[PDB]
């Protein structure tokens, strides 16, 4: 049923465009990642991976 | 046509992407 909007409406009735981001961060091949520079890989030495 | 059968033991996959060895892990 109709969901019309009027500018004269006060708070709590004005339209509220919403975008919700769903994440699935888990042990799986990662495709979306942040802007962190990749460094060279080192073996047989203690590092903060 | 149509007929019935017994599934035996089958239809088991890897629920998760993590790796295990000599582990008796259980999952729901």
């Amino acid at each position: 049923q109709s969901y019309g909007f009027r500018p004269t409406y006060g708070v709590g009735h004005q339209p509220y465009r919403v975008v919700v981001l769903s994440f699935e961060l888990l042990h799986a091949p990662a495709t979306v990642c942040g802007p962190k520079k990749s460094t060279n890989l080192v073996k047989n030495k203690c590092v903060n991976f | 046509t149509q007929s019935y059968t017994n599934s035996f033991t089958r239809g088991v996959y890897y629920p998760d992407k993590v790796f295990r060895s000599s582990v008796l892990h259980s999952t729901q």
